[PDB]
DNA sequence: CCGCAAGGACCGCATACTACAA
């Protein structure tokens, strides 16, 4: 097939090369990001989408193999950078465990593409992964849900001068508990001492608001980001083509390793823990959480 | 002019950095530090200070500094303040002034600010190595003339206190960057023609090899020079700006489980395995205590309290973001 | 007394987005999905490129990504809103690296009148650099004055 | 011939406002080095005529 | 000076500083009783950076707002937040008790007037 | 220099106590209004004057004109304070305190983002530094009133 | 025709990190401010402030002996040898920080408590810029510097020649959009030059400028430039000096909630590396004496060696690492 | 393939803020 890259001239003929498996390269986003191919599908039209980039390879499978026999090349260097991940880990005294992909996995869905998708790839090492910042995130909204659930009917009783700022379900309920922890959290002192179970452990309001942090006081735990063991890269695929127009994903099966950590005296770590923990079972992180993608086991 | 010692603090990122300067009115919302005349990054020795500062009081505060005996500091201060030696303990309680041993090293808090200047100079952290993502050797470690221009005069301040031409298309590169049997280098979208020189490289790694030995931040120093490349520094000025971490970060509405208005952002971000340098220049104390009460005493409270460590630098520190690994080569 | 080239890129980007408002006054959808694509054009340029964005761009009009001088695209020929709109966008940014704001202003343009896309697939990785971080600045312009003009 | 080119002649007003706050006015301190802070009674203000400043004199 | 004051009835101050300086001012007085009694007094005693500031600049005040300047200066220089507000209350009421006081064409002059005495009397080198 | 003060004094005086009057209960506007023209020399300072203007117009078009501007019109008091503080600056800027004082601006009447786009780069340092200037005042009388 | 003078030497500055010489605080968006001459805009460091530098930094090698004189300087047998029976009294004042040691009160003058003894012999001049380092689209950036600055050189080497009564040792214009640049800044096939945010066409005195510099720093410069040297027009050159000086926002953090402190929150400017500044330091003959220091050329001498090469701290914020320059002096 | 496309907090605080002789 006709195939086009639209960079400077010596890379040209070099991305052609490394897309036609003629030359070795052993950098996944590079390729993938920098080099993207525009191909020839039909008369004068060129795409760049994933279900076009697929036409230079014999098939689905072909392609998958490709992007992960590139993937694996970073397995030497990952593993210093992995190992030193776990040195860092145990510097903050974190809590750290780990989780397998229940079901397919996609985070970073919708970073500006020519592909048109995307995925969170890491940009020295090309495996998939996890920011703190969503975990963090799903952790929170996570929290948000419980509380909802089991004290709505209160929360949305005792701050009725909020609820009106927001606006009368479950859904006005999460938005209501958001805008306490995330604007209005100086008044939070009425339902402090509400308390929530995940599952076994119980954890109180205040310690939400002192886990996540507000404006007025940053976080009191760290939330890092979450990588693949390097065993794995070694022994399975850790990326795989899914279909809604193609799209990368983290296949089932897949060990992440995550980490949270205590920067105060109140050492929350383990309230943090069993939060995240509860939210990647129930919520999932990444994209079309709606569609059973991102669970963890 | 009391500088007597001078250590060089390696940072090593393993998470990315971000070391804000303010919101701008662009794509890049939160942009990070630069060198204006150069657009090179940065951290700006205030950033650094601060987060060696609060690490520093963290320790002190938990009797977790040792000077090779452990240090009590309001012992320490009922030693040197005497009478009024309860009257600073209740200030430093009530977090008006700072511990005996972080004001000595880093200066006193707001209301000690006239009693004496802090003992060392924190510099700002330079770039060394810059990762940049390679077609052969998975990423190199990039540096410039320039930059090693930088670094050679920064040698000869540090020496002082204690008493390479390359083309656009050309680079200076170890072999396990160079594409089989074609002398060419492929660096992020550029392609460089492979220079050959047999000291540039060699001279670089003997010189990291003096400050940081052969523990390259969790490497052997060999594995290192094999990736090792110089580009000129036009090249290394394009790396710089175009290859950094741009992150997209969102806000999600709690109602429908979407993207808040106004609830997306782009943050620059350093990205890991980005090697910066400080120079930590270290005088005669100006306020003291024996254990600490010369310039060799600090250096030595510097270098085993922060060698090794791990130290999160600049903003995002919650969600994981500026987290780096700290050599301090004496 | 001369100009700053930020004054001509704003007189630029002012100039490009009264000419859509004028010739389409009574279509919102043109006007939304320039504003759209304005938005998203810097940031696909930082992560895949100035000639993927330009080319993304042209294999949205269907024409062939190599044999399209930026002149010859009349936005005004097409029928989807959407066409359109990633016309108007080609054209202004090629036209804003080809002829800056004009021969006698204080910038006209980088590439010397060459097609900004054969341009990029001819010349150096800095010459590309150059053109990239100014395709950057002109788009931080177009996408400010369409965020106050152009309508929804 | 030069000089010519860059004369600027103002009002009597604008002339006295300029030659009384557009003279320099800067901070002087002195360090007690002891310290390594500016001493007790150690901060004053002087002011100077700028350079480029053209004066004459008659001499009898 | 004083005599010269229309209604008289006045006191003139001079300091003649031994480097050569001479400043004047014109009081009411009950200024002298004001002062003494004044919160701003003995913050004074408790400085040269304020007094400067007004005296510098107090000619590009607009003629129609200058009590809100003197509102600003007050908040800039004196300052928990609980005595903060009520120490630039306090001070701001006493310096427009003292203006009352001060012999002077309009408000402008009032203000040179009031803080040349603020200056007379707070310098470190004649009240040592 | 000095007569300069005076009359940006003057202007300063005159925008936040319109701020104040019309919006004497409205605590969230006055309160906006200040902030912002805390934050506005900020924004010039990181950003340029040409795109602070730009910014504030997204805040309100069919045409750059700081006359036609209503911002007792809107809807809430972030807008509200956003529109009066780009009047007051593109006021200042065009017309100063009107063409019967000493200073009557500097773009003599036209909107200063398209005069920035038509005349020289000197032209525009003035205009920055100008406007860096009033906010400074207008700073003073918003801590001092509002 | 300048007399009161024998002999001069030029100090040439060049930052290796951002220097802030301060003016202190303003009420504006740049809270901190750096030195500038009012009336042209340019940065300057006034000589008060080089003078309390090269002092401290004088003062202290004296009272180590690291002062070299022809041999090292002993200042407490000097000082003897001087004051001979009221000696002893004097040390003792030196060492209470009453007095400074004998060199340092003949070079720069006595401390403050024998002001009305004598005056200091030598003449510490403001230092002024000479070439300021400009982001360029290509080459990086570039050294710039303008006509009046180049004149404003040719002017203080008239004053070093009156000075030292060496007759011997006594043309740019440019447009606005014009510039004389070296390779490394001109755009390829264009014949222009992009400077921060102007656009400069190239001018067919760069090759001389820089035998000057050879001349006052050695042939090395300051041990490391002609191809991204860029001569500017005045005007251009000034909005330069005044707009593309760093701007840096700083912040006071709660140790405890690790959020920005009330009263932490300010705007601070700094005069950036690569900055090429010069003082002229005139020397007069000694008005206080050992036969080591006795005349002009002595004490020229001691200068020379005690500063040349030397590396030194100017400006506020040393504990962030600013204002260290390397200094480079020549006659 | 479609949509979006920042906001507020902090806002220079404190200290030094002439000394001394001639």
């Amino acid at each position: 097939v006709v195939v086009k890259y639209p960079v400077n001239s010596e890379l040209a003929n070099y991305a052609e090369k490394f897309w036609k498996k003629e030359l070795a390269i052993y950098n996944l986003s590079l390729i993938l990001n920098k080099m993207t191919p525009f191909v020839k599908r039909r008369s004068e039209s060129y795409k760049s989408s994933l279900s076009a980039v697929k036409e230079i390879f014999k098939n689905v499978d072909d392609f998958q193999n490709f992007l992960n026999s590139v993937l694996r090349r970073s397995l030497d260097e990952y593993r210093v950078f992995f190992e030193n991940y776990e040195r860092l880990f145990n510097s903050f005294s974190s809590k750290i465990f780990s989780m397998r992909t229940k079901s397919r996995l996609v985070v970073g869905l919708g970073d500006e593409s020519v592909y048109e998708t995307s995925i969170r790839l890491h940009r020295n090492y090309g495996v998939p992964y996890i920011p703190g910042s969503a975990l963090k995130g799903v952790a929170k909204h996570y929290a948000f849900s419980i509380l909802a659930r089991e004290n709505g009917d209160e929360i949305l009783r005792i701050y009725e001068s909020v609820k009106e700022d927001l606006k009368e379900d479950y859904y006005l309920t999460a938005a209501v508990i958001q805008e306490l922890f995330e604007k209005k959290f100086d008044e939070l002192g009425a339902i402090r001492n509400t308390r929530v179970e995940i599952g076994d452990t119980v954890i109180s309001v205040g310690d939400i608001v002192k886990i996540f942090g507000t404006q007025k006081e940053e976080g009191s735990v760290i939330f890092f980001d979450a990588f693949p063991t390097p065993e794995q890269l070694k022994d399975k695929p850790n990326l795989e083509l899914d279909i809604m127009i193609f799209f990368l994903t983290v296949p089932a099966g897949v060990e992440f390793t995550f980490a949270v950590a205590s920067r105060d005296l109140d050492d929350l770590a383990e309230k943090a823990e069993k939060l995240l923990k509860e939210a990647l079972k129930k919520f999932g992180v990444g994209a079309k959480t709606s569609l059973g993608y991102g669970r963890f086991d | 002019d009391m500088f007597e010692k001078a250590v060089v603090f390696g940072l090593y990122s393993i998470t990315p950095v971000h070391a804000g300067s303010g919101a701008e009115l662009s794509v890049i919302d939160l942009p990070i530090q630069r060198e204006r005349h150069t657009g090179f990054p940065v951290i700006w020795g205030q950033s650094l200070k601060g987060v060696l500062r609060s690490r520093f009081r963290q320790l002190e505060l938990d009797e977790k500094i040792e000077v090779s005996q452990k240090w009590k500091w309001k012992e320490k201060t009922k030693e040197v303040l005497k009478e009024k030696a309860d009257e600073f303990i209740k200030k430093v309680e009530e977090r008006k002034r700072d511990p005996l041993l972080t004001e000595i090293v880093f200066g006193p808090a707001t209301d000690g600010a006239s009693e004496h200047a802090g003992a060392v100079s924190v510099g700002d952290a330079k770039i060394l190595l810059f990762p940049v993502r390679s077609a052969k050797g998975v990423f190199a470690f990039v540096t410039s003339p320039i930059v090693i221009q930088r670094l050679k005069e920064d040698f000869e301040l540090v020496s002082e206190i204690e008493n390479v031409e390359l083309s656009n298309n050309e680079t200076i590169a170890g072999n396990a960057l160079i594409l089989n049997g074609e002398n060419k280098v492929i660096l992020e979208d550029i392609v460089l023609k492979v220079k050959s020189d047999s000291n540039v490289i060699e001279n670089l790694v003997e010189v990291l090899k003096t400050l940081f030995g052969d523990n390259f931040f969790g490497k052997p120093i060999e594995s290192i020079k094999e990736r090792i490349a110089i580009v000129s520094d036009d090249v290394f000025k394009s790396f710089t700006r175009f290859s950094t971490e741009i992150v997209a970060r969102v806000r999600i509405d709690a109602e429908k489980g979407t993207v808040a208005r106004g609830g997306l952002w782009y943050e620059e971000f350093l990205p890991s395995d980005t090697l910066m340098y400080s120079l930590i220049a270290v005088g005669s104390p100006k306020k003291l205590p024996k254990e600490v009460d010369n310039t060799q005493k600090i250096v030595n409270v510097l270098k085993v309290t922060f060698n090794n460590a791990f130290l999160q630098i600049g903003g995002d520190e919650t969600v994981g973001k500026g987290f780096v690994k700290v050599r301090a080569g004496v | 007394d001369i100009r700053e080239i930020e004054q001509e890129r704003a007189s630029f980007a002012f100039k490009v987005v009264s000419d859509i408002k004028d010739k389409y006054s009574q279509n919102k959808k043109v006007q939304g999905k320039y504003s759209s694509y304005a938005e998203k054009a810097p940031t696909i340029i930082l992560n895949n490129g100035l000639g993927a964005t330009l080319a993304f761009f042209l294999s949205k009009l269907e024409k062939p990504i190599d044999d399209v001088d930026y002149k010859s695209i009349n936005p005004e020929s097409f029928g989807n809103a959407e066409n359109i709109a990633y016309a108007f966008l080609y054209k202004h940014l090629s036209t804003w690296l080809a002829e800056g704001n004009g021969k006698d202003s204080a910038f006209s343009g980088l590439t010397n009148g060459e097609d900004p896309l054969k341009y990029i697939m001819e010349k150096t990785a800095i010459d590309v650099a150059i053109s990239t971080e100014e395709a950057l600045s002109i788009l931080n312009w177009i996408k400010k004055f369409a965020k106050a003009m152009l309508e929804e | 011939e030069s000089i010519k080119e860059r004369i600027a002649i103002v009002s009597d007003d604008v002339f006295k406002s300029f030659t009384r706050f557009s003279t320099e006015i800067v901070a002087r301190v002195r360090i007690d080095a002891e310290k390594g802070t500016v001493a007790r009674g150690g901060l004053w203000y002087e002011e100077f005529l700028p350079s480029d400043t053209l004066m004459y004199s008659l001499i009898a | 000076k004083a005599k010269n004051v229309p209604g008289k009835d006045t006191l003139a101050i001079g300091l003649l500083k031994r480097s050569g300086s001479y400043y004047i001012s014109l009081v009411g007085w009950e200024l002298i009783r004001v002062f003494y009694n004044s919160e701003l007094r003995k913050k004074l005693l408790e400085g040269k950076r304020f007094i400067y500031h007004v005296l510098r600049e107090v000619d590009t005040w607009p003629k129609v707002g200058i009590d809100e300047m003197l509102k600003f200066e007050v908040i800039r220089h004196i300052r928990n937040k609980e005595e903060t507000k009520e120490l630039r209350e306090k001070i701001y009421g006493e310096i427009k008790d003292l203006l009352e006081h001060v012999r002077g064409n309009n408000e402008v002059e009032k203000v040179r007037g009031l803080f040349t005495f603020l200056k007379i009397i707070t310098d470190a080198e004649v009240f040592p």
